[PDB]
């Protein structure tokens, strides 16, 4: 792995859309870096005020950065310093922001859910949001960025609001069958909203933007469910991760569930099961005085047995690039990753950890889980058996709690507290 | 038995609960809409003390 | 063990719209706070 320097002070991080900046918050201000030229600063942003959000608009041409209670929000143009804009409609709140695709504007939201206020930045046009339910979640972009689905709550009623972005104005308002909707997603070909109910009823409606329902995954009633979903980066394929271990697969073309993925806790049930840990280690040679005490990602075949709230539920149901593995682990599951094999819908390599796992996230071209848990190391499940990324005594102490990777899959950002790692790991490919 | 009760009733449990909510829900609904009110009101104009 | 299951899904699912309710109850009281500062 490359590596550059330790960033001090790097709160947080966010990368661009065509992954090749980098910015750091720092409490005070933005480093932005070209990680292309070198892991080095171009720009940064400073400000007397505290920074707790950060984005970059899908261009990677400005950054909004969302100042803390101050409830402001500043927009600076990377390639135009001098294009200096805030939103400083402060009487109502602005308790957060993101940014509207290629509308080349800020949504503003308000507090209360009172207004998500769209804030052009060629010519303000301020359109009211009626009442908004929230910040980020239930906003939702379709796949092409026509149209928004904005979970709205009106007559406390939830419904979604349909907007269509170029004019940036409701258009097909709609009730949506939900107790409290969490979030909202779009089919990747457009032809659905998918529709993610409050985990009480387990459900979500298929929703045709043009007509209502579609299809339902069937609510349990009494139980909690749809913990997580996500779409694949298929055609199209959905699955939901429910909240008792399992995960529905559905093929959206019939929108039916082909499968339930379940955890279980015993590996030798799964017919295909591939079973590795973390385990104690030396280091590879040649390494001298570096000091070893170290660990390595190993296949174990022995272990069978794997290790209300926050339990049970699927973590994740992420997709690797053509979605060929479903990286999924469990809240039950503190140490342990588990990583479905589809097609053939079984587990299959299935990685124990020293450390309880923070996240994973599948690369981009390829797999290589990335698989982080705070240790100072990545850990991978290389399609190739196993791999760890150690990292060196250049952030000896770095624990790596959260990971962003790049969509050009070659820069990884290791993130813990002021403190960030940039790199490019062993990404020959 | 106790049981097949405790079964019998959190749905109605989760109903009441809803209940619940759906008072405290419209509560802030009217909330809201006073907040709305008074800002539509108020700081029309009084927004330029503050700019 | 059918019946304990439910029944705990429902236990599950109440613990979940209590928080809607406590995340209402409080926004009400930062609304109430937010007028009274507009008012005064």
């Amino acid at each position: 792995m490359q590596f550059s320097n330790i960033i001090q002070g790097a709160c947080s991080a966010i990368f661009s859309q065509d992954s090749s900046l980098i910015a750091i918050s720092n409490g005070s201000k933005i480093l932005i870096k070209d990680i292309n030229q070198e892991l080095i600063n171009r720009n940064v942003y400073s400000f007397q005020d505290i920074i707790t959000h950060m984005e970059f608009s899908p261009d990677n041409q400005l950054i909004l950065v969302v100042q803390s209670n101050s409830n402001t929000v500043e927009v600076k143009n990377f390639n135009d310093e001098q294009w200096i804009c805030k939103i400083v409609d402060q009487a109502c709140g602005l308790l957060h922001a993101v940014w509207a695709p290629d509308s080349r504007s800020i949504i503003t939201f308000s507090d209360f859910q009172m207004k998500a206020t769209i804030y052009s930045l060629t010519d303000k046009q301020q359109y009211l949001i009626k009442n908004p339910k929230y910040t980020d979640k239930g906003l939702s972009f379709s796949s092409d960025g026509k149209f928004m689905a904005l979970a709205e709550r009106r007559d406390i009623k939830d419904y979604i609001g349909i907007y269509y972005t170029k004019d940036w104005k409701l258009v097909n308002h709609f009730q949506v069958d939900t107790m409290d909707l969490v979030d909202i997603q779009w089919s990747k070909d457009d032809g659905s909203i998918l529709v993610w109910d409050s985990s009480i009823n387990y459900k979500f409606l298929v929703y045709h933007p043009s007509n209502g329902l579609i299809q339902r995954i069937q609510p349990y009633e009494y139980a909690l469910g749809i913990k997580c979903v996500e779409l694949s980066n298929t055609p199209n394929f959905v699955a939901i991760g429910s909240y008792d271990e399992k995960i529905r697969l559905v093929n959206t073309l019939t929108w039916k569930i082909i499968t339930e993925l379940e955890h279980k806790a015993n590996i030798k049930e799964y017919s295909n099961a591939v079973v590795y840990r973390e385990q104690n280690s030396t280091l590879l040679n040649a390494q001298h005085l570096v000091d070893r005490t170290t660990t390595q990602f190993v296949i174990d075949e022995s272990i069978n047995k794997l290790p209300k709230s926050q339990q049970s539920g699927v973590t994740d149901v992420t997709f690797s690039f053509n979605a060929n593995y479903i990286a999924s682990k469990s809240a039950s599951f503190p140490n342990a990753v588990f990583i479905w094999e589809v097609s053939l819908l079984e587990l299959r390599y299935i990685i124990l950890l020293q450390n309880p796992v923070k996240g994973f996230l599948w690369s981009h071209n390829s797999n290589n889980l990335i698989i982080y848990a705070g240790s100072n190391k990545i850990y991978f499940w290389s399609l190739d058996g196993a791999s760890v990324c150690e990292l060196p005594q250049y952030g000896k102490q770095f624990s790596v709690n959260k990971v962003l990777w790049n969509k050009n899959s070659k820069c990884l950002v290791l993130i813990d507290r002021r403190d960030a790692i940039i790199g490019y790991p062993p990404i020959d490919l | 038995k106790q049981l097949q009760t405790e079964a019998q009733d959190l749905k109605f449990v989760l109903q009441k609960s809803e209940e619940r909510c759906l008072k405290l829900q419209d509560e802030n609904s009217a909330l809201k809409n006073k907040l709305d009110t008074i800002s539509a009101k108020v700081y029309l104009p009084s927004c330029e003390k503050g700019f």
